[PDB]
RNA sequence: GGUGAAAUUCUUGGAUUUAUUGAAGACUAACUACUGCGAAAGCAUUUGCCAAGGACGUUUUCAUUAAUCAAGAACGAAAGUUAGGGGAUCGAAGAUGAUCAGAUACCGUCGUAGUCUUAACCAUAAACUAUGCCGACUAGGGAUCGGGUGGUGUUUUUUUAAUGACCCACUCGGCACCUUACGAGAAAUCAAAGUCUUUGGGUUCUGGGGGGAGUAUGGUCGCAAGGCUGAAACUUAAAGGAAUUG
C-alpha cells in the first residue's frame, strides 16, 4: 500500500566541463519534505561512467571515472572529479608472462588545494629482433624507471589543481613523457597511469566549483 | 538515447543475485534473488532459476523508469572461489533478452593483493 | 622408489617457496609444486553474443573477457583438470598442448 | 601404528614413569 | 663527511676542547669556528653565540651530543665544544660549512 | 669470582616467595636500581628514588619516568606519535 | 598514597605580581625547568595543557576534565591516559576513550594534558611479602588485611556460620539489594573464568 | 547462508545485496619462471639508512698464511613455553548441527589457546638432493642468470655520434635441462652414484640380520614439553631393496 515509485522525487545528472556530453543520466530521491528533504540529504553521491561512455570514442575504452555530487539546482544537479579507476579487463591483460611488471606512486597536492594519489605501471617489452624468449630489466632499471616516473608525476601535479591535471590526464600526455626519459634506460609497454584517488579535498568554495559550468 | 542505470549481477554458487540500482548506487530500484524464483535450496542458484528472477527485475525496471543499465558481473571473491557462477549467465543472457539495452560491462569481483587465511586449513576440505 | 627427478614439481636451488591455497578444496601447496590454469574466458559465453549486440548501444562494442589464474592441489588438479596420468614415459614430456 | 603415534605412545608412556619415579624419590 | 674533515682537522691542524679555552680562543680571536654539541644548554649555547658573532667566528651546530663530539674528535672524554684554530688539510672552513 | 647462580640481587630473599615471583622482582630491581644515561648533560647518571621520579647526580635535573625504568614503552610511543602529530600542524 | 609523581608547576598572576604555583600529575618525561604552557592557542607538546577541542584525533592526554574547568578528573592515576577518538565541531564535542575502555563524550572546552601519566608499571611488581602491603594501604586507608566473610560468625556476615565454610548461597546479589546484604558479586551478569579476548568493539 | 543433501544460524534488528566513509591487524595476489640470493633455516610492495657477500675484471698486494675437522661455538621452519603488547583472519581444545549401526572424526557452526610483534627460552622437521668437504681427471648439445672481451652487427635521429635495449662469437663463475654412455650399479638410475679384485690424492662422520627400542639406566641441558649421550636380558629366520609377471 506504498511503492516508493508513487512517492519519489526524480532527477537529472549533469557532468562538469573538461569532456564531451554535461549531461549524463537520472536519479531518484524522496519529495523534499518538511523534516528530511531531497536538496542536503542525499546529492553527495558519487557515479562511475566509462569516459568512453562521455567523450564518444572508444580509444578511452578502459579509463573509468568518479564523479561527485556537491552542489544542486532546480532537477539539475553537477558534478566533479573524485577519482579515475582503469578497468578490470585491460589491467588483467596488460599483465602478460614472460615480463617485467613495474609499478610506482606519489601523493601530492594542487593549487586549488586538493590532495591525491596517482599511480603508474608499466611493462618491459622485447625489442623487434630479440631472440631470447622473455626480455627482463635488471632491478638498477626498475628503481630507475621508479625514479623517473617519480620525478615526472610530482611535476604533473600541482599544476592548475585536477582542473588541468584533468585536462592533463585525458590526452594522456604524461604517459609518453615517461615513454620519452624511459627509453633511455629500458624499452617498455603500455605505460599508463591506471589510478589516481582522492583523499583531501579543500573547502566547497562555491565560486570556485561555478567555474566549470554555464 | 535511454535513461540509465547499473545493473550489478553477483553470481556465487548457492545463489545468484540481480539487481538493478541508480547509476550513483545510492538509490536501489528493483532486486529478486535466484533463490525467491524456486523452493529447493539446492536449486537456489541454477540458470533455471536466474533467469525467472531477471525475468522479475526486467519488469520492474521498465515498469518504473530505467530504460538501459550498464552491468557490474561478480563472484563471491575475497579470499573465496574467485570465479562466476552458474547463474551470471543465464541472468545477462535473459535481462537483454527482455528488450532492455547493454552497454560496458566490466567484471567488479573483489580481488585481494592476497591474504587474510583462507578457510578450511592446510589441509583442504577433505570428504 | 623415486618416481620423479623434479621429484614433487620445480625446486632446484631454493629450500623454501611459499604456498598457495588450492582453488578447489583449499588445500596448502608451494607455489612451485601448485599446478596452474590461467582461465581466460569471454564474459559473455556461447550463444549470448548474439542477443548481446542485439540488445545494445553503441556499434559492436568492443567486448572485455575475464582472466583469473587458477591453482590446483594436486588431488583436486588429478580428481577433475589437468592430470589424467601418464604412463612411465609420457610422464616425462612437459610439452603443454 | 603410525610411527609417529607410537613415538606418542612411549612418549607419554615415559612421562608416566617419569610421575611413578619421583614418588619414591 | 663533516666527522671526516673534522678527524683530518685533528691530525694536522691545531684545536682546543671545551668550554673555558673556546671563550679564551674567542676574545683573542684565534678561533676559525666553534662547534657546538646538541645538547649542551642554550645559555652555554647563546653565550658562546655573542661572543662568536663579537668576533665574527662562524658556528657550527653539531647534530649529536657532547659524547659523540669527543669521538668525533677522537678522544675518549665528551666534549660540548671545540675550537679551531688552524684548519690542517682540511677544508672545514671553506666548504658547505 | 662468580657470587650465585641465578639469584644475583634477588639472593636477600633467600628461598622464600617461590621462583617465579622472584624472578619477577629481580628484573624490576635490577631496572629500578640501575643508573640512566642522562638526556641533558649525558653523563650515565640519573639514579631513581620514589616510583616516576628519575633524577641525575650532577646537573640535578629530574624526569618524571616509568615507575622502576626511566622511560617505559608506552610514553616513547606516545612521545613519537605526539611528533607526528604536531608535525601535521605546522605542515 | 600516589602511585605517580607531581609536578609543582608555577605561574605568573595576570592580575597582580607575584608567583602562583599549581600542582599537577606528572606527565611522563616532563622535567625539572621545563617550561610549560597552558591555553586555547598553546601547542601540542607533551605537558601542556590545551582543550580537547584543539588538538588533533590520536592525541594522547592526561588528568582531563569532565567538564571545562572542572581542572582535571579523567585518568590520573600511574600509567593511565585518555585518547582523543574524533571530534564533532557543531556543538563542540571532543569523544575520547578512558582507561577503562569506555568511550564518553564531552566539551571541547574540557581540557587536558599532553601526555601519559609518570610512574606507569608500577602494578608490574609482585609486593611478594605481607608487610609491603601493610607499608602500602598504612599511607592510602585502613582497608587491609581482608577477613573473609566466609571465616566469620552470621552475626558477622551474609557468608558466616556453617559447619564447613561455604558461601551457602548464590553470591551474585541484585542491584536492588539493601545494605547489610551487598556482599558478594554485586549485580554481577556474569561470573567465572573470563576466556577469550577482551577489549572493547 | 551452508551442503552431496541438509540443519545449527541470520533475518522489522530490513537481513543477504547497494551506496559513501572510517577503524584494526595480518598479508604482499597478478607480474612468478625448471629465474635470483644466503652457511643452512629461509628471503617477493616503495623508499631512506646501516653494515655485509659472491662472481667478474686485475702486468695490484702478502707469500704456504691452507684442506678437513673430536672438543667447543654461531645460527636454526612449524609448533610449544616466560613476560608484555596485539589479537582482523584463520583456527589443536571445547561445545554444537548433521551424517553413521555407531561417528569422540571426515562435513557445517560457535570458538579458547594459538596465529602477528617485543624481551627471553626451546634446538627439533621427509631440517631431503633421503647423496660430507677440498683437489684432479674422463663426453656431447641447445637454452639461461651474473661478469668480462671482441664487431666498418641490428633497432633508438639530431648532424653523426655518446649512450640504452637488442643481435652474433668467445670466455670465467651460477641455477638447471637435453642426448649419450667409453664407464658404474642389485636394479631404478647415475657427468657422478665414473676414472674399484688392473682394489691407495687429502680428510671428517655413520652402519655391521630383524625385533627388543631410541626402551632401561647414568650423566647432562631445559621453566616445562623435552634435547644430547644411550645399553642389556630375551626373542627371532627372516625383516629389507630394486626390478618381473600376474
Ligand atoms: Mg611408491
Ligand atoms: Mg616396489
Ligand atoms: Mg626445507
Ligand atoms: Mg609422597
Ligand atoms: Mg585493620
Ligand atoms: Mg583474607
Ligand atoms: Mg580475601
Ligand atoms: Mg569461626
Ligand atoms: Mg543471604
Ligand atoms: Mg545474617
Ligand atoms: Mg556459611
Ligand atoms: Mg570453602
Ligand atoms: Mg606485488
Ligand atoms: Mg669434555
Ligand atoms: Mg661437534
Ligand atoms: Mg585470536
Ligand atoms: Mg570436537
Ligand atoms: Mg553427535
Ligand atoms: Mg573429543
Ligand atoms: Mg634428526
Ligand atoms: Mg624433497
Ligand atoms: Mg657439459
Ligand atoms: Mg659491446
Ligand atoms: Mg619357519
Ligand atoms: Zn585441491
Ligand atoms: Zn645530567
Amino acid at each position: 500500500v506504498v511503492d516508493p515509485f508513487t512517492r519519489k522525487e526524480w532527477f537529472d545528472i549533469k557532468a562538469p566541463s573538461t569532456f564531451e556530453n554535461r549531461n549524463v543520466g537520472k536519479t531518484l530521491v524522496n519529495k523534499s519534505t518538511g523534516l528530511k528533504s531531497a536538496s542536503d540529504a542525499l546529492k553527495g553521491r558519487v557515479v562511475e561512467v566509462c569516459l568512453a561512455d562521455l567523450q564518444g570514442s572508444e580509444d578511452h575504452s578502459f579509463r573509468k571515472i568518479k564523479l561527485r555530487v556537491d552542489e544542486v539546482q532546480g532537477k539539475n544537479l553537477l558534478t566533479n572529479f573524485h577519482g579515475m579507476d582503469f578497468t578490470t579487463d585491460k589491467l588483467r591483460s596488460m599483465v602478460r608472462k614472460w615480463q617485467t611488471l613495474i609499478e610506482a606512486n606519489v601523493t601530492v597536492k594542487t593549487s586549488d588545494d586538493y590532495v591525491l594519489r596517482i599511480f603508474a605501471i608499466a611493462f618491459t617489452r622485447k625489442q623487434a629482433n630479440q631472440v631470447k624468449r622473455h626480455s627482463y630489466a635488471q632491478s638498477s632499471h626498475i628503481r630507475a624507471i621508479r625514479k623517473v616516473i617519480s620525478e615526472i608525476l610530482t611535476k604533473e601535479v600541482q599544476g592548475s589543481t585536477l582542473a588541468q591535471l584533468t585536462s592533463k590526464l585525458i590526452p594522456e600526455v604524461i604517459n609518453k613523457e615517461i615513454e620519452n626519459a624511459t627509453k633511455d634506460i629500458f624499452p617498455l609497454q603500455n605505460i599508463h597511469v591506471r589510478k589516481v584517488k582522492l583523499l583531501k579535498q579543500p573547502k566547497f568554495d562555491v565560486g570556485a566549483l561555478m567555474a566549470l559550468h554555464g | 538515447s535511454q535513461v540509465f542505470g547499473v545493473a550489478r549481477i553477483y553470481a556465487s554458487f548457492n545463489d545468484t543475485f540481480v539487481h538493478v540500482t541508480d547509476l550513483s548506487g545510492k538509490e536501489t530500484i528493483a532486486r529478486v534473488t535466484g533463490g525467491m524464483k524456486v523452493k529447493a535450496d539446492r536449486d537456489e542458484s541454477s540458470p533455471y532459476a536466474a533467469m525467472l528472477a531477471a525475468q522479475d527485475v526486467a519488469a520492474k525496471c521498465k515498469e518504473v523508469g530505467i530504460t538501459a543499465v550498464h552491468v557490474k558481473i561478480r563472484a563471491t571473491g575475497g579470499t573465496r572461489t574467485k570465479t562466476p557462477g552458474p547463474g551470471g549467465q543465464a541472468a545477462l543472457r535473459a535481462l537483454a533478452r527482455s528488450g532492455l539495452r547493454i552497454g560496458r560491462i566490466e567484471d567488479v569481483t573483489p580481488v585481494p593483493s592476497d591474504s587474510t587465511r583462507k578457510k578450511g586449513g592446510r589441509r583442504g576440505r577433505r570428504l | 622408489p623415486k618416481k620423479r627427478a623434479s621429484n614433487g614439481r620445480n625446486k632446484k636451488g631454493r629450500g623454501h617457496v611459499k604456498p598457495v591455497r588450492c582453488v578447489n578444496c583449499s588445500k596448502s601447496i608451494p607455489k612451485d609444486k601448485a599446478i596452474k590454469r590461467m582461465a581466460i574466458r569471454n564474459i559473455v559465453e556461447a550463444a549470448a553474443v548474439r542477443d548481446l549486440s542485439e540488445a545494445s548501444v553503441y556499434p559492436e562494442y568492443a567486448l572485455p573477457k575475464t582472466y583469473n589464474k587458477l591453482h590446483y592441489c594436486v588431488s583436486c588438479a588429478i580428481h577433475a583438470r589437468i592430470v589424467r596420468v601418464r604412463s612411465r614415459e609420457d610422464r616425462k614430456n612437459r610439452a603443454p598442448p | 601404528m603410525r610411527a609417529k603415534w607410537r613415538k606418542k605412545r612411549t612418549r607419554r608412556l615415559k612421562r608416566k614413569r617419569r610421575k611413578v619415579r619421583a614418588r619414591s624419590k | 663527511s663533516i666527522n671526516q674533515k673534522l678527524a683530518l682537522v685533528i691530525k694536522s691542524g691545531k684545536y682546543t676542547l671545551g668550554y673555558k679555552s673556546t671563550v679564551k680562543s674567542l676574545r683573542q680571536g684565534k678561533s676559525k669556528l666553534i662547534i657546538i654539541a646538541a645538547n649542551t644548554p642554550v645559555l652555554r649555547k647563546s653565550e658562546l653565540e655573542y661572543y662568536a658573532m663579537l668576533s665574527k667566528t662562524k658556528v657550527y651546530y653539531f647534530q649529536g651530543g657532547n659524547n659523540e663530539l669527543g669521538t668525533a674528535v677522537g678522544k675518549l672524554f665528551r666534549v660540548g665544544v671545540v675550537s679551531i684554530l688552524e684548519a690542517g688539510d682540511s677544508d672545514i672552513l671553506t666548504t658547505l660549512a | 669470582a662468580k657470587r650465585t647462580k641465578k639469584v644475583g640481587i634477588t639472593g636477600k630473599y633467600g628461598v622464600r616467595y617461590g621462583s617465579s615471583l622472584r624472578r619477577q622482582v629481580k628484573k624490576l630491581e635490577i631496572q629500578q636500581h640501575a643508573r640512566y644515561d642522562c638526556s641533558f648533560c649525558g653523563k650515565k647518571t640519573v639514579k631513581r628514588g620514589a616510583a616516576g621520579i628519575w633524577t641525575c647526580s650532577c646537573c640535578k635535573k629530574t624526569v618524571a619516568g616509568g615507575a622502576y625504568t626511566v622511560s617505559t614503552a608506552a610514553a616513547a610511543t606516545v612521545r613519537s606519535t605526539i611528533r607526528r602529530l604536531r608535525e601535521m600542524v605546522e605542515a | 598514597g600516589r602511585g605517580a609523581p607531581l609536578a609543582k608547576v608555577v605561574f605568573r598572576d595576570p592580575y597582580k605580581y607575584r608567583l602562583r604555583e599549581e600542582i599537577f600529575i606528572a606527565n611522563e618525561g616532563v622535567h625539572t625547568g621545563q617550561f610549560i604552557y597552558a591555553g586555547k592557542k598553546a601547542s601540542l607538546n607533551v605537558g601542556n595543557v590545551l582543550p580537547l577541542g584543539s588538538v588533533p584525533e590520536g592525541t594522547i592526554v592526561s588528568n582531563v576534565e569532565e567538564k571545562p574547568g572542572d581542572r582535571g578528573a579523567l585518568a590520573r592515576a600511574s600509567g593511565n591516559y585518555v585518547i582523543i577518538i574524533g571530534h564533532n565541531p557543531d556543538e563542540n564535542k571532543t569523544r575520547v576513550r578512558l582507561p577503562s575502555g569506555a568511550k564518553k563524550v564531552i566539551s571541547s572546552d574540557a581540557r587536558g594534558v599532553i601526555g601519559v601519566i609518570a610512574g606507569g608499571g608500577r602494578v608490574d611488581k609482585p609486593l611478594l611479602k605481607a608487610g609491603r602491603a601493610f607499608h602500602k594501604y598504612r599511607l592510602k586507608r585502613n582497608s587491609w588485611p581482608k577477613t573473609r566473610g566466609v571465616a566469620m560468625n552470621p552475626v558477622d556476615h551474609p557468608h558466616g556460620g556453617g559447619n564447613h565454610q561455604h558461601i551457602g548461597k548464590a553470591s551474585t546479589i541484585s542491584r536492588g539489594a539493601v545494605s547489610g546484604q551487598k556482599a558478594g558479586l554485586i549485580a554481577a551478569r556474569r561470573t567465572g573464568l573470563l576466556r577469550g579476548s577482551q577489549k572493547t568493539q
